[PDB]
This record gives structure tokens, C-alpha cells and sequence, in this order.
């Protein structure tokens, strides 16, 4: 090398990006 | 540069938890 | 990370965490070798077999966090990739030979108590630290077990976890797996009989492995989770890309000068 990591994460504000 | 080395803890001469087992080992 | 623990704030402020846009979900782990430059692995990235393939518009880094699935306000820093790097020799047709890749970040980050760079290593460096049984560090916020039920828990970590490990004999890791193994990678962990255990798991994969230079205290990055057969498995190891080995492509893509 059954996990994928996709639901739980917090959104991230538009006013973090770059 | 400044590379490798942590401002929380090289930097203020603090070590973490375990990193004795790291150097312990080196040799 | 199997058997691991939590990892202190900022222990390892070089660890940078691969984010897809959407469906937001962690795919991988990086390292910061410079304001504007993160180590990973390649098949992070690209993977035909599985139809994996992303470029620079499909994800973002995250540097400097602690908590897996919060947006740790003030602290945290995000960046987007103005392009990526993939070893013009990366093998993902049979082993994972030169699994390793750059990213170059649109803007410098910067520096911080939780984020700062990890140093590559020189030639002595190498030398004299990468032996069997010296003990390198792998952190991550990947599974904390190959499989648990669904429903019943999770097999994620809420905060990024550390593991040391041991760095073994090549012809114990070559006995090990019926893959065929090159020098550039190197595997790791303990043996059945040495009691303690540990290894890094699914989501791990292209973070750091690094050391610490008793020669001039500082961490350097020796590896990056490359591959290994399930998760903590008795006679099983981790197997990591040898970073040194691959510093002239490194430098090479960097033309920092």
C-alpha cells in the first residue's frame, strides 16, 4: 500500500486564500 | 540557512518528548 | 501512524499537509524545505494505475497545523501551487524507484514558532547517520490502524501523531518483500522480536522522515513515506525514498542560483 479522509474537515474562508 | 531548528524548542534550548531516543540510538 | 503518539506543538513545523479543493479531503503528507518550495512523494500526485493524477489547480497546503480536520485560525497558513515537479524517472510501473516530487508555492510563506524549514541532507550527514539501527522520526495524521469496522470509530487521529523508528539492514528489507528494491529507498521499523512497534499507514504517505544531527542539532530529512506492505504488520516494513540520493535532481529543479 480503506480510508479516504473525506467529510469530517472543517471549510476553510475565502479570506485564508492567496 | 536557519534550517533544522525549531523555534520552540532548539531555538529556546527546550527538547521534545522523545527525541533523547533518537540520540540515545546514535551509536 | 500505527503505535504512535501525539505529536507537541510545533515538534514538527516542517510538516505540511496536501489538501484536495474538492472534494476537500487530505490526500497526502509534505515537508517545507524553503519559503517557497515542499517536498512530497510522487505518488501523491500522479499514479496511473488508479487513474491519480492531479495538477496544480486540484489542491492546497496547509502549513502549520496541529489539529487534523480544524481550520486552525491564526495559526495555519495555506498556499496554493504555481507548479509541480515529478521525477522524470519516478517508476510507477513496477516499484515506486525515485518516488519524489516538488511543489513550488505561488507566494514565499512566512516563518513562524509552527512553520520553519527542515534541512536537506549533505553528503557527511548522510553518511553518518543513515546505519541500521539508528532511529529516524515519522509523523502524520494518517490511519492509526490498517482497518477497524466502519461506524465503530475512526481510524483517524484528531491530532498529528510521532512515531521513532529504527532504519534496517537492506538485506532484511529485501527479505521482507517480494519487490524489488533500489538504492534509492531505504526501509525501517522494528523486527517481530524487538518488542516495540509502530509504522506509518494510509494518508502518511510523502511525509517527512528526519533525524537530528548530534553533530550540529539540526533535524534533517532523510526520507519521506514512500510504501509499505498493510500497516504494522509482524515482518513487514516501512519503505522510504532516500532523499539524499536524489539532492542533485532536488537542487537541480531549484536553480536557486
Amino acid at each position: 500500500x480503506g480510508g479516504g479522509g473525506n467529510g469530517d474537515y472543517e471549510p476553510i474562508p475565502e479570506e485564508a486564500a492567496x | 540557512a536557519d534550517c533544522g531548528l525549531r523555534p520552540l524548542f532548539e531555538k529556546k534550548s527546550l527538547e521534545d518528548k522523545t527525541e533523547r531516543e533518537l540520540l540515545e540510538s546514535y551509536i | 501512524i500505527v503505535e504512535g503518539s501525539d505529536a507537541e506543538i510545533g515538534m514538527s513545523p516542517w510538516q505540511v499537509m496536501l489538501f484536495r479543493k474538492s472534494p476537500q479531503e487530505l490526500l497526502c503528507g509534505a515537508s517545507l524545505i524553503s519559503d517557497r518550495w515542499v517536498l512530497t512523494a510522487a505518488h501523491c500526485l500522479l499514479y496511473p494505475p488508479w487513474d491519480k493524477n492531479f495538477t496544480e489547480n486540484d489542491l492546497l497546503v496547509r502549513i502549520g497545523k496541529h489539529s487534523r480536520t480544524r481550520y486552525e485560525r491564526n495559526i495555519e497558513k495555506i498556499s496554493m501551487l504555481e507548479k509541480i515537479y515529478i521525477h522524470p524517472r519516478y517508476n510507477w510501473r513496477e516499484n515506486l524507484d525515485r518516488d519524489i516530487a516538488l511543489m513550488k508555492l505561488k507566494k514565499p510563506v512566512a516563518f513562524s514558532d509552527y512553520i520553519h524549514p527542515v534541512c536537506l541532507p549533505d553528503r557527511e550527514t548522510a553518511a553518518s547517520l543513515l546505519q541500521a539501527g539508528y532511529k529516524g522520526r515519522v509523523t502524520g495524521w494518517g490511519n492509526l490502524k490498517e482497518t477497524w469496522t466502519a461506524n465503530v470509530g475512526k481510524g483517524q487521529p484528531s491530532v498529528l501523531q510521532v512515531v521513532n523508528l529504527p532504519i534496517v539492514e537492506r538485506p532484511v528489507c529485501k527479505d521482507s518483500t517480494r519487490i524489488r528494491i533500489t538504492d534509492n529507498m531505504f526501509c525501517a521499523g522494528y523486527k517481530p522480536d524487538e518488542g516495540k512497534r509502530g509504522d506509518a499507514c494510509e494518508g502518511d504517505s510523502g511525509g517527512p522522515f528526519v533525524m537530528k544531527s548530534p553533530f550540529n542539532n539540526r533535524w534533517y530529512q532523510m526520507g519521506i513515506v514512500s510504501w509499505g506492505e498493510g500497516c504494522d504488520r509482524d515482518g513487514k516494513y516501512g519503505f522510504y525514498t532516500h532523499v539524499f540520493r536524489l539532492k542533485k535532481w532536488i537542487q537541480k529543479v531549484i536553480d536557486q542560483f
